[PDB]
């Protein structure tokens, strides 16, 4: 039970009750628990260039050694705050890549720096940081891997739902829309666009996995079902919202981070970074927004590094 | 302050009533009847005696052993584990075959337990119309509730077998549990454009509205009047008393017009059966002669159209 | 027109406020004080419909085709104030309107009650309805916050709102006071249609037969469930199971969107947390 | 003013007066539960969260 | 035996034995139907 | 067979469209069965015209229908003509749609809510042809169940608070066990007279049947019944209308207006 | 404080009184052990000390 | 510790104390057992020890 009034975004036209509630308490707990890091002091100008002071820098190799510095300052705090500078190289060796974590956060970087720079109809100009899914945890908190469902007798086949499941937020639908849809590239729509039948074979259980995808869409970003959709017409661009539009384009973008960036580390990876079916950790939409319609409720962090972009 | 007829004050207790006597060749009427004094305090307190003949003992069997279907494989999906199977059991359901199998009898944990459940649980219903027909023909009454009944039946049958079978797929049925069915329920919707927009819908929720809206009015009605004994209403229906006068007045005065003891009962019957006769026909008509209710509704001038105010970018239209 | 039997009951007497002022009859119809004051809320609220049709969302959208008429609330930028009338406005007025109707209407029937001696059931069972309409464009709207959420005044357009409304929180059939008035609707229709089975059946006997007695109905049910209401209980039974239906679809979406924000489906959490499991 | 007293049960009077007196008492209470300037519930201490870095608190809208 | 019918209705018995073995006979069929190794219905 | 029928018009079209054309046929006949009781309509139309134009709107009449009465208490059919009635009242003012005040005393007019038709002069049968509604000292194996009180001796008051009397005997339904009526001795003249369940409010504390419906004084104008032991479906509604014109006739303030 | 509380006995019933007491005395002591089982740090049973002995030996769904 | 405790049955019925109290200890005992079974320490079923058959 909570207590009104809700905070009430009006997105849609008046009576088509396109709207997203807030709890301003709820509202009020999720932010502070999405709070940016402050960007570091600007790096001096001039100086050592990269190239030609360090190794083995394979990705950050366009930088002056000063910003180099103050990016490897800045993805500490992100990704190993505690575990410090060692947590990603070897001690005393700083050009060395004989440990996973090294290996991996050289392929982060390629992963951010793609993001920021080739997925702008996502991330617009916000970006993303490694703060944005770590969050100052090595291992960031939402993650998701194929999911077996319930256990089951040796001689029943799985359905994958009809099993209370908060990845869709606690329904009884396809309790995994991650790997049909977030890392493979099933087809999501399911409705016909024609009044009359005119060859749409798509089943109604297929319908049921859209479904389920959408809850945990709507469920990643805090929000419901009309902040992308108008109900009475969920196939229709032309009634929907222009978050429609972007989340269109994060569903390829995270089939992306997942397929070419995820997928090919999943060797280097230990086996606690694996699931049951010994896929790795996978990005989902939770992983970076983690409960609100943009990630750190919109703070812009990237645009202070330009080690996050590609030249 | 006046008595509103909603509470019996004070019950009488007489010897429990057998019944009627059924004609020759009938089976006893099974149970000792027993008097519950709060069941009496809203209405009747004896419970029993009830009448199993031989269609309601197949019933029963069919019945059980769908239900046993259903639980057992409720219970077979949280791996056997009883406090989960709790914890689960809204949640939990026996889902129909995959779509990949058409109309084709699969594996038993991939729908081809649905298929028996449905099966046997469609015979203990079809057996218990069979039941309900002859105890009103036992009694030499007529078959109203038969109809009402083979009504809902019918529109039980358009959402698992009938559509289905259209459909050419066990797959667009009905799973057997009580959130998946509202899974299935918001899909079918979803799948098929807003089932809203489906005229057959909208005359269903007429009828499922004018249902409440009837038996409010008609209820309300004959406790207003039962202090002229207007609930014994099948002697006002025979010889008119004030109660089915004033009753009827009432309504004229409000509305204009009025039903009579007896038509109303006809208003009634034909509401809840009209409710689930447009609900199996628009069950019907949905994903066979039409793919899309709302741009069926646009193609047909029923859907409103809004100012642009919000719009989306087809991604699709490059 | 009158009934055969209705002269001996047209008294004078029993209005509420008006006394012999307004106390006649129409046609058919007891007006009384509120079927004057309910004629011309009615009226004006009918005719500012056609008017908001008649102007429409805008030029361009206008339309008098009956099913995509539609008078929508104000934006909720506007709050619990007043709106422009091409903004909002008028929905405004003509709830005003339907409230006036409507309680016009039920206060017509406790006139009517009044006059004939009978119990008050009726304007009772009528508030109930009257009550579920005022949760949806008042009490809700006001909890909320602004008169923009009440539902728009047309004939599909207020589908869409229920649509979009019931999908505001993902899924609306997890909604547990709405599952206990869908339960009772249900149930109302079933026990409508064995109600008016039973009646019709034995006062409609098989052919060369006589009219069945109270007894036949009693043995009826008890031959096929076990277990028979009463002639009267039935009566009480399906003003329950109406009213009751009302009453927790009232509380159905009183608490979504006031008392609840997050999806339907996860305020089962509580359930699915329980130490127990 | 006896009056009062005398057209009007003393029983049902207080019973009324006191439903309407609570019943104001918890409309009120609400009244300042609504408003988060009066809401004493967030506590003593209480500071809205810093929005920094283009933040927003909302989505956009209408 | 024999006295079984004592305390058994034998109308009540053989309708209930039937029916429960009808039912057992579909639901076999049923069984086998479903398992691809004894479907006798395909090619 | 497709989905379209024209360019236009399609299956679910025709479908909806069917719909309509038997819904208006429903609505034809249920209206039709609506108009077998108080047909052909009272109106100045028709008097005025000498009887030359008969009331029923659109449906007009159907055939009469007939039920056969168990226990050949007769047939009866639905849609019957009835006789010419004369109401107990003048109007209040000559214009169509006035009401009417009632003549003399209007608790004894028979006019508005002490209204009753004259129904047939005989008791309601059981099943088995006994007597339906009868009172507890013949139904002897009807009892009060035990967890309820006896209505037995307690005692009636009016609108007003005063004593009418005590309740002598119970009246049950034979073929529903529920309490009836409330045979009610009335302390002025020792003449026992029923009062309806719907118009008792018991006081189960003081062990009192409160009657707001008519004053203590209104008790001995109560309609009686020819036979002690049985009523007939004639005398009950003379009885519960008498109570029920109470409601409007017993005090002044309860005609109304209350502003 | 009040020498003569034995008189609300003759009010309301002793029996009724017990039976609610412990009713309502075992529905509250079931709820705050309930409560206190839901938070994390009053949850005796999962709170570690004294530093639990089970191993999670299996590949985890880190989204359920 | 009240001597004269044994008046408490004359009270309340005896029966239906023994039939109440019965029915709460078994639905007391299957809530801990189930609410053991439910955290990862306490379940002695799935805790692996002693050693690891399956
Ligand atoms: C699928 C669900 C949805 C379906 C679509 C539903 C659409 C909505 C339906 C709306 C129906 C409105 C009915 C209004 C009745 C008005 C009174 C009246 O005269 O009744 C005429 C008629 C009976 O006429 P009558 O009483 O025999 O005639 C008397 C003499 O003719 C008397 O002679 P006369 O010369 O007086 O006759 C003139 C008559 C002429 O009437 C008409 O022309 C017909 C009017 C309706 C069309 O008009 C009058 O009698 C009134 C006199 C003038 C007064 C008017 C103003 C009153 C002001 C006082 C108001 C105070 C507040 O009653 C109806 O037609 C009722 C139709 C019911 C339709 C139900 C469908 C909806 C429910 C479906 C679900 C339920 C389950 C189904 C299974
Ligand atoms: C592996 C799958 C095999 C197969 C292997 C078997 C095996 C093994 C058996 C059957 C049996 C049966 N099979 Mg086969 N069967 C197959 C395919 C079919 C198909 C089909 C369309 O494919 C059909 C319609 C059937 C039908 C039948 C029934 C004739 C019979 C079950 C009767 C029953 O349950 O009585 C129960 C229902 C009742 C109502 C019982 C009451 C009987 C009557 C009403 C009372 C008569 C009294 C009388 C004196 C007693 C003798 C009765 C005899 C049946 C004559 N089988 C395939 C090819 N089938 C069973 C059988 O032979 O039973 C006789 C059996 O053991
Ligand atoms: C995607 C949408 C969601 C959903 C979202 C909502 C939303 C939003 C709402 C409901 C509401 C309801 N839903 Mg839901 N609901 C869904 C699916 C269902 C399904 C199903 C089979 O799936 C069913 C059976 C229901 C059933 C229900 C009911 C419990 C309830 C509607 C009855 C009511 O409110 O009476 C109330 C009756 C009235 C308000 C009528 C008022 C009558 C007035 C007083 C008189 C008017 C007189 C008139 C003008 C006269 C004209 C004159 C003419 C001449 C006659 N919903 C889906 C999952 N549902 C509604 C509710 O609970 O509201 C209280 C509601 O707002
Ligand atoms: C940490 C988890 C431990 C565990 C720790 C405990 C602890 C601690 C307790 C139990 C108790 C019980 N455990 Mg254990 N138990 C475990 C695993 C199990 C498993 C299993 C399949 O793994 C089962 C079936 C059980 C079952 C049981 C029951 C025998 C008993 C619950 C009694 C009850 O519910 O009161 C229902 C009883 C009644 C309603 C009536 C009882 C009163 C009767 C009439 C009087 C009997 C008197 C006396 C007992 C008889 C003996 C006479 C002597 C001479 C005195 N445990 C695991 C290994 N278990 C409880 C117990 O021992 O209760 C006795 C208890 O305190
Ligand atoms: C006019 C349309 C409405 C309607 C009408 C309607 N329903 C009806 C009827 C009518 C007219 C009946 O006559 C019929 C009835 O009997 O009503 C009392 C019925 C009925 N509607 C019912 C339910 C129902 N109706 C619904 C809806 C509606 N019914 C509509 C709104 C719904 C919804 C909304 O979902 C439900 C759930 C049933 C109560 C009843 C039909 C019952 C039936 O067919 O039962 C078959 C038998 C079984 C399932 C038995 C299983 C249960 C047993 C206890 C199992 C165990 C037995 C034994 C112990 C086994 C032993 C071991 C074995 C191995 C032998
Ligand atoms: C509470 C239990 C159920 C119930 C009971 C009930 N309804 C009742 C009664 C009772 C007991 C009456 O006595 C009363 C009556 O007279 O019935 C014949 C009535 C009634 N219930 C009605 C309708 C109705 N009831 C509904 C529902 C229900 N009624 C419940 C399910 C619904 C639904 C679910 O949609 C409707 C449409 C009427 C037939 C009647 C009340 C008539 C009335 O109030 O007349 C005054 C108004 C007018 C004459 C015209 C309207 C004037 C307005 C200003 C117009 C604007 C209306 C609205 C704001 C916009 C349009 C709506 C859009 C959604 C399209
Ligand atoms: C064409 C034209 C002139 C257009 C102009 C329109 C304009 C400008 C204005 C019109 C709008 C205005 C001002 C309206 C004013 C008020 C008016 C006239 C209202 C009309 C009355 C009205 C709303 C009627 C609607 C009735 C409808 C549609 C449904 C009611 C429910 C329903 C299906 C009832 C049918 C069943 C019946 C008759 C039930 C009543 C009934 C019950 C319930 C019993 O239990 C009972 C028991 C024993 C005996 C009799 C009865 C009995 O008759
Ligand atoms: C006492 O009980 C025990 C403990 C033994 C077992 C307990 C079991 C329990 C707890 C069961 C619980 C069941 C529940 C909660 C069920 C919920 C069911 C619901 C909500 C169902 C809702 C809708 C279902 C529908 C509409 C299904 C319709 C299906 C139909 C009409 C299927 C027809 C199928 C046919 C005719 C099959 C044909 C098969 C062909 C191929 C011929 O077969 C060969
Ligand atoms: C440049 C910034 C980033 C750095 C330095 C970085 C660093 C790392 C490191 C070191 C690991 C391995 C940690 C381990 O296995 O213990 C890792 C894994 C991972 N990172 Fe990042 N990362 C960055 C950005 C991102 C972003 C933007 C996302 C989200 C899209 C992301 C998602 C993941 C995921 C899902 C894993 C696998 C889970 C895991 O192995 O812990 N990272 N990252
Ligand atoms: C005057 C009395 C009310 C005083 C307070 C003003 C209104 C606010 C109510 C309480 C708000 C609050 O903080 O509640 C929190 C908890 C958590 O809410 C609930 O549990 C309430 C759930 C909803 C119950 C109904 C509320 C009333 C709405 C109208 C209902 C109409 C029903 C009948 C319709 C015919
Ligand atoms: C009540 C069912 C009426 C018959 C419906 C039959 C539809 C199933 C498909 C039949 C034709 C299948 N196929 C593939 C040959 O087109
Ligand atoms: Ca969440
Ligand atoms: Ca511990
Ligand atoms: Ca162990
Ligand atoms: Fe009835
Ligand atoms: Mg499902």
């Amino acid at each position: 039970c909570e207590r009104p009034p809700p905070e009430v975004v009006q997105k849609g036209y008046r009576g088509v009750a396109m709207e997203q509630n807030y709890n301003p308490r709820l509202l009020e707990a999720s932010i502070k628990a999405n709070l940016p890091v402050e960007s570091l002091p600007a790096a001096a100008p001039g100086g050592p260039s990269v190239s030609d002071v360090y190794e083995n820098v394979q990705v950050l190799k366009d930088l002056s050694v000063a910003e180099f510095t103050r990016t490897m300052v800045a993805v500490t705090t992100w990704v190993a705050p505690k575990e410090g500078c060692n947590y990603c190289h070897v001690p005393g060796n700083w050009a060395s890549d004989d440990i996973y974590t090294k290996v991996v956060s050289r392929r982060m970087f390629e992963l951010v720096r793609a993001t920021n720079s080739n997925w702008k109809d996502h991330v617009a100009e916000t970006g993303v940081t490694c703060y944005t899914c770590h969050r100052g945890n090595p291992v960031p908190k939402y993650v998701w891997v194929t999911d077996p469902g319930p256990n089951q007798p040796s001689g029943v086949t799985p359905t994958g739902q009809n099993y209370a499941s908060s990845t869709v937020a606690y329904s009884a639908l396809p309790l995994d829309p991650y790997t049909p849809f977030l890392d493979q590239s099933n087809e999501i729509r399911v409705i016909g666009q024609t009044a009359l039948p005119a060859g749409n074979t798509t089943s109604l259980k297929q319908a049921e996995w859209t479904y389920g995808l959408m809850m945990q869409i709507s469920d990643s970003l805090g929000v419901n079902c009309t902040f992308c959709h108008n109900s009475r017409s969920f196939y229709d661009w032309k009634q929907s919202t222009p978050q429609r539009t972007t989340a269109w384009y994060a569903i390829r973008h995270v089939r992306d981070i997942n397929q070419n960036y995820i997928w090919p580390l999943n060797d280097a990876l230990p086996a606690s970074r694996k699931g049951p079916y010994g896929d790795p950790f996978k990005v989902g939409c939770m992983t970076c927004h983690q409960g609100a319609y943009k990630p750190l409720y919109g703070a812009q962090m990237a645009k202070d590094y330009p080690a996050l972009y590609e030249s | 302050p006046e008595y509103q007829n909603i509470f019996t004050t004070v019950q009488v207790r007489a010897p429990a009533y057998p019944g009627v006597p059924l004609p020759k060749g009938s089976l006893p009427r099974i149970g000792k009847p027993i008097f519950s004094y709060w069941a009496g305090k809203i209405g009747d307190a004896q419970i029993g005696p009830i009448y199993l003949g031989f269609t309601g003992t197949l019933s029963i069997i069919f019945g059980f052993m769908a239900i046993f279907i259903i639980g057992f494989n409720m219970l077979a999906s949280v791996d056997w584990n009883i406090i989960q199977f709790v914890k689960h059991f809204f949640w939990l359901g026996l889902e129909p075959p995959a779509p990949q199998y058409g109309l084709t009898i699969p594996p038993l944990s991939e729908g081809g337990w649905w298929l028996m459940a449905g099966f046997f649980l469609t015979m203990s219903i079809l057996l218990w119309w069979v039941r309900t027909y002859k105890r009103a023909e036992a009694l030499g009454m007529s078959q109203h509730l038969s109809w009402a009944f083979a009504a809902a039946i019918f529109f039980y049958l358009s959402l698992g077998f009938i559509r289905p079978v259209m459909m050419g797929s066990w797959a667009e049925a009905v799973p057997f549990g009580i959130f998946p069915h509202l899974d299935w329920t918001a899909a079918f919707s979803i799948r098929y454009g807003n089932l809203y927009y489906n005229p057959f819908h909208m005359l269903s929720i007429a009828f499922l509205y004018g249902s409440a809206l009837l038996f409010a009015m008609h209820g309300a009605t004959i406790l207003a009047v039962s202090r002229f004994g207007g609930d014994r209403e099948i002697d006002q229906i025979t010889d008119r008393g004030t109660a089915a006068e004033r009753a009827a007045i009432f309504w004229r005065w409000t509305m204009g017009f009025n039903a009579s003891m007896e038509s109303i009962h006809r208003w009634a019957w034909w509401c809840a059966v009209l409710t689930v006769i447009t609900a199996g026909i628009g069950i019907l008509l949905t994903g066979t002669v039409v793919e899309n209710w709302y741009l069926w509704a646009i193609k047909h001038g029923v859907a409103p159209a809004y100012p642009e105010v919000v719009t989306a970018v087809d991604p699709y239209a490059t | 027109a009158m009934l055969s039997f209705e002269r001996k009951y047209r008294v004078r007497g029993g209005t509420l406020i008006g006394g012999d002022l307004f106390d006649f009859w129409v046609g058919p119809f007891y007006v009384g004080f509120f079927g004057v004051a309910g004629f011309f809320f009615a009226l004006l609220g009918v005719l500012l419909i056609v008017w908001g049709a008649t102007i429409g969302p805008n030029a361009e959208l206008q339309t008098y085709n009956i099913w995509q008429i539609s008078i929508a609330p104000p934006d909720l930028s506007y709050g619990l104030g007043m709106a422009p009338m091409t903004e909002g406005g008028l929905w405004q007025i003509i709830t005003i309107c339907a409230i006036g109707a409507f309680v016009s209407w039920a206060l017509r029937e406790v006139e009517i009650c009044r006059k004939l001696g009978i119990g008050f059931h009726i304007p009772f069972a009528f508030a109930f309805a009257i009550g579920a309409y005022l949760v949806l464009v008042v009490v809700r709207p006001i909890l909320m916050g602004a008169w923009g959420h009440g539902f728009p005044y047309g004939i599909l357009s207020h589908l869409d709102w229920v649509s979009n409304v019931g999908y505001q929180f993902l899924h609306f059939h997890y909604n547990p006071a709405h599952m206990l008035a869908i339960t009772f609707f249900f149930t109302n229709c079933l026990a409508l249609s064995m109600h008016g089975s039973l009646i019709l059946s034995v006062t409609n006997p098989q052919k060369g037969e006589e009219v069945k007695t109270s007894e036949h109905e009693n043995t009826f049910f008890r031959d096929i469930v076990g277990y028979s209401i009463g002639a009267l209980a039935i009566h009480r039974l399906g003003l329950f199971l109406a009213l009751s239906a009302v009453f927790w679809s009232a509380v159905c979406i009183v608490i979504s969107g006031p008392f609840w924000t997050r999806g339907w489906p996860e305020w089962w959490n509580w359930w699915l947390e329980l130490p127990l499991w | 003013l006896y009056k009062i007293w005398l057209a009007f049960d003393p029983r049902m009077a207080l019973i009324g007066l006191g439903a309407f007196l609570f019943a104001l008492a918890l409309f009120i209470h609400y009244m300042l539960l609504r408003s988060p300037e009066f809401d004493w519930l967030l506590g003593p201490d209480y500071a809205p969260v810093t929005l920094s870095a283009g933040m927003s608190a909302l989505p956009a809208g209408r | 035996m024999h006295k079984i019918w004592q305390i058994f209705d034998p109308r009540r018995t053989l309708v209930a034995l039937f029916g429960f073995l009808f039912v057992l006979g579909l639901l076999i069929h049923f069984i086998l139907l479903s398992s691809p190794a004894f479907n006798w219905l395909s090619g | 067979m497709s989905a379209a029928i024209t360019e236009y018009m399609d299956v679910a079209q025709l479908t909806i469209w069917a719909f309509w054309f038997f819904f208006a046929g429903l609505i034809i006949y249920l209206r039709r069965e609506d108009k077998r009781e108080g047909y052909p309509l009272d109106s100045d139309r028709t008097e005025r015209s000498g009887g030359r134009v008969k009331v029923v709107g659109f449906p007009d009449l159907a055939e009469p229908k007939t039920f056969v009465l168990p226990h050949n208490a007769g047939t009866v059919m639905a849609p019957r003509v009835e006789a010419p009635t004369s109401i107990n009242a003048t109007p209040v003012a000559p214009f169509p749609g006035a009401p009417f005040e009632p003549n003399g005393d209007p608790m004894l007019s028979g006019f508005g809510p002490s209204a009753s038709p004259d129904r047939a002069k005989h008791c309601d049968l059981t099943f088995e042809g006994l007597p339906k509604i009868v009172p507890l000292r013949v139904a002897t194996d009807f009892s009060i169940a035990e967890r309820d009180p006896d209505p037995r001796g307690m005692t009636v008051v009016g609108l007003d608070g005063e004593v009418a009397g005590t309740v002598s005997d119970v009246w049950v339904d034979r073929s529903e066990p529920q309490i009836r009526y409330l045979e009610v001795k009335v302390a002025a003249g020792g003449k026992n007279v029923l009062l309806p369940i719907g118009f008792s409010r018991f006081d189960k504390k003081a062990r009192k049947v409160k009657v707001a419906a008519i004053k203590a004084a209104h008790f001995a104008n109560v309609p009686t019944l020819a036979k002690p032991d049985q009523i007939t479906l004639y005398e009950e509604d003379k009885v519960c209308a008498y109570y029920a014109g109470g409601k409007l006739y017993a005090t002044a303030e309860r005609a109304g207006p209350l502003l | 404080m009040s020498p003569d509380l034995w008189k609300i006995w003759l009010l309301v019933d002793p029996r009724r009184i017990l039976i609610a007491v412990f009713a309502f005395l075992t529905v509250l002591g079931l709820a705050i052990h309930m409560i206190l089982l839901s938070t994390a740090e009053f949850n005796w049973l999962e709170d570690g000390v004294p530093a639990a002995t089970v191993q999670q030996v299996t590949p985890v769904v880190p989204q359920r």
